[PDB]
RNA sequence: CAAGACGGACCAGAGCGAAAGCAUUUGCCAAGAAUGUUUUCAUUAAUCAAGAACGAAAGUCGGAGGUUCGAAGACGAUCCGUCGUAGUUCCGACCAUAAACGAUGCCGACCGGCGAUGCGGCGGCGUUAUUCCCAUGACCCGCCGGGCAGCUUCCGGGAAACCAAAGUCUUUGGGUUCCGGGGGGAGUAUGGUUGCAAAGCUGAAACUUAAAGGAAUUGACGGAAGGGCACCACCAGG
RNA sequence: UUAAAUCCUUUAACGAGGAUCCAUUGGAGGGCAAGUCUGGUGCCAAUUCCAGCUCCAAUAGCGUAUAUUAAAGUUGCUGCAGUUAAAAAGCUCGUAGUUGGAUCUCUCUCGGCCGAAGCGUUUACUUUGAAAAAAUU
């Protein structure tokens, strides 16, 4: 289908995106 | 799973949460202990004593009523054997299988199962040597095996 | 599954020692018998005496006839064959000359064009081939 | 056989959380398990739990809430000197803000921030983010 | 689906489960008291008894051991106890 | 009448065994899993280097027996046929190898549905044992436990075939054992060791090469096959 | 300057237009920077060899060879794999080594409230303190 390199990049990028989203959500609580 | 078999079965006894003696049991602790004494004088293993007391007299758990287990009760009076009952039954089974093997030399299945039995014997003997029930010079030997029974 | 106890250090490092031995580069670098079989003797260059000039045929899909020199190394007596950059640079080399010979370039591997030639000639008569080609220097005989 | 019941508890909770369950049963109970669950409770990750007491090792029914991404054990229980602690979180946490190394120290079972405040080290048990 | 109270199971489910796999394990057997047909005496017998149970005065077989629950002699009367 | 061999059909979606394997009746012998248990002991456990038991078939050494089949071999045809040696059968020693397969360690936890099957147990109306005079066997309904095997599934995983494990894995740690590190050289040389032998276990380097390999989707393609039509095709004729 | 010098620093005089007082080394017309180019030389327009031009990179430096490290998670503790790609032992009993369920909330004598003494079962673990060459970082 598509090489595993950009699948790994997409997964780690979306994971850091959830990290940033939950960081902003938890910062909003203060 | 089983120590030498490939079986993995769940079946066992399940004790209830109520450790209290039921109200309908009118036997006192010393009456139960006297039954234990006369049953042991009849020549019974603590397992057999527990089964008989559960079935006929209605004593569900001897430790819940008397406060001590059967082997400790027999030990305080002194009516307890030198080697424990599970090791006795294992050594008796090993003697029986070895007799069958000396009569029947082609039974390689019997050889394999005898090896299983005496390995179980070695594990239990190691445990009993570690917790001082057996003397440290005790060792299970093939000819001395029938002498223990 | 790998063991993960707090007292499994000896087992882990013994296993790693052995499985290190199962690698070609580690075994070549640690067995000693590669430098005991390398014609250069572990060196990057070596000098030699030009035994003769031979011709090696190139690969099948692109036919060519390249010209090499068979030289004998000074320090250990081994005979190797060495590549020359073009047919003009072959005229600067004579039988019974002193030559300084290096590897062909990819840390020890053969040529992807010319089959089984391993070495290239860098200097002849203690002067370089590059200077001789460009007219920067002359060579003695 | 069954060794390290804390690993079994944390794996059960993680597998329950990934299926979007609300409530999970844990057997057997332990002191270390209850302290770990209290640590996750105080940071608002696993809500509420109640210990069912039979006359054996007990059981725990835990009310999952939804914030928890991954709870995990670290086996073996590596010693964590206070310097090495920093390295540990960069190995286990996806950020330097959230996620929790849980240490058992002589001051108790706690997280890495409170262990840094109390200025002590100990054995690493897990992490949750 | 995915929404039930594990802390409070109903009697039918907790009865239906295996005796070890309940919320808190509990046995399925019981002690029951038996009147011999030839007498009046009460004998307390385990439901899953492995020994053949004789009357202490009449010596009549009350129950015979089977694979599970004990098989009472026909004529005997029994009552669930506690 | 006799000799040796072998237990078809029933015979599976079966079962048992650690595996190799296991199918005539009857008796004896000693084991065994699962189930049941308000028995007992009370951590006695898991996994394997060393060392040891068992290990299809073929094979080797002593006997016995040699019906069928049959390596070799002698003949006749031109992968087959007739005869049949060693063997195939039994007893006692060795050898310890197979596609010895799930091409897939073992122990433990968690994580969908279904209705079938084997054993044990529990509850329940009914039909049967020529309405059975109570239980018992055979069926029927449901549940529980350990199994063998399926179908299904955006649980997730995988390169894909597919997997309820080959999942709970870059969000990377339950415990522990064996083992691979590009293709050849080469299971070769050498040494050790086991074996009566055949062989078994261990096992390189020099050198050489740019690949080796796994999975899946695919147009055209001289052709090939099934049919149909036609007296500018055929049969019988003019 | 220095033992005496040289070099550097400081200063007279001379010292720049092709400021000839002239920067090299490698690579590019398949992929990371960089080509729809020219001329000789042979085989049956393609095609061996050779000289160039143009462009690109670093620059008083730039190639090459060999070893090694990093890329490399191809040695994997962090952190690999073992159906079909290299790979799980014929199978189970079969010691060592590795791992092992739940549980338990300070004082006695003698000298001025203190000092000595027994430590409290032993450790492992963690924090503190002493002590530990410079140079190197």
């Amino acid at each position: 289908v598509l090489p595993k390199k950009e699948k790994m990049k997409l997964r780690r990028e979306q994971w850091l995106q959830k990290i940033e989203a939950i960081k902003l959500a938890e910062q909003k609580h203060r | 799973g089983r120590m030498h078999a490939p079986g993995k079965g769940l079946s066992q006894s399940a004790l209830p949460y109520r450790r209290s003696v039921p109200t309908w049991l009118k036997l006192t602790s010393d009456d139960v202990k006297e039954q234990i004494y006369k049953l042991a004088k009849k020549g019974l293993t603590p397992s057999q004593i527990g089964v008989i007391l559960r079935d006929s007299h209605g004593v569900a758990q001897v430790r819940f009523v008397t406060g001590n287990k059967i082997l400790r009760i027999l030990k305080s009076k002194g009516l307890a054997p030198d080697l424990p009952e599970d090791l006795y039954h294992l050594i008796k089974k090993a003697v029986a299988v070895r007799k069958h093997l000396e009569r029947n030399r082609k039974d390689k299945d019997a050889k394999f199962r005898l090896i299983l039995i005496e390995s179980r014997i070695h594990r239990l003997a190691r445990y009993y040597k570690t917790k001082r029930v057996l003397p440290p010079n005790w060792k299970y030997e093939s000819s001395t095996a029938s002498a223990l029974v | 599954g790998k063991c993960r106890g707090l007292r499994t250090a000896r087992k882990l490092r013994s296993h790693r020692r052995d499985q290190k031995w199962h690698d070609k580069q580690y075994k070549k670098a640690h067995l000693g018998t590669a430098l005991k079989a390398n014609p250069f003797g572990g060196a990057s260059h070596a000098k030699g005496i030009v035994l003769e000039k031979v011709g090696v045929e190139a690969k099948q899909p692109n036919s060519a006839i390249r010209k090499c020199v068979r030289v004998q190394l000074i320090k250990n007596g081994k005979k190797i064959t060495a590549f020359v950059p073009n047919d003009g640079c072959l005229n600067f080399i004579e039988e019974n000359d002193e030559v300084l010979v290096a590897g062909f370039g990819r840390k020890g591997h053969a040529v992807g064009d010319i089959p089984g030639v391993r070495f290239k000639v860098v200097k002849v008569a203690n002067v370089s081939l590059l200077a001789l080609y460009k007219g920067k220097k002359e060579r003695p005989r | 056989v069954r060794m390290n019941v804390l690993a079994d508890a944390l794996k059960s909770i993680n597998n329950a959380e990934k299926r979007g369950k609300r409530q999970v049963l844990i057997r057997p109970c332990s002191k270390v398990i209850v302290r770990f669950l209290t640590v996750m409770m105080k940071h608002g990750y696993i809500g509420e739990f109640e210990i069912i007491d039979d006359h054996r090792a007990g059981k725990i029914v835990v009310n999952l809430t939804g914030r928890l991404n991954k709870c995990g054990v670290i086996s073996p229980r590596f010693d964590v000197q206070l310097k090495d602690l920093e390295k540990w979180q960069n190995n286990l946490l996806p950020s330097r803000q959230f996620g929790f190394i849980v240490l058992t120290t002589s001051a108790g079972i706690m997280d890495h921030e409170e262990a840094r405040r109390k200025h002590t080290g100990g054995k690493i048990l897990g992490f949750f983010f | 689906p995915l929404a039930k109270d594990l802390l409070h199971p109903s009697p039918e489910e907790e009865k239906r489960k295996h005796k070890k796999k309940r919320l808190v394990q509990s046995p399925n057997s019981y002690f029951m008291d038996v009147k011999c047909p030839g007498c009046y005496k009460i004998t307390t017998v385990f439901s899953h008894a492995q020994t053949v149970v004789l009357c202490v005065g009449c010596s009549t077989v009350l129950c015979q051991p089977t694979g599970g629950k004990a098989r009472l002699t026909e004529g005997c009367s029994f009552r669930r106890k506690q």
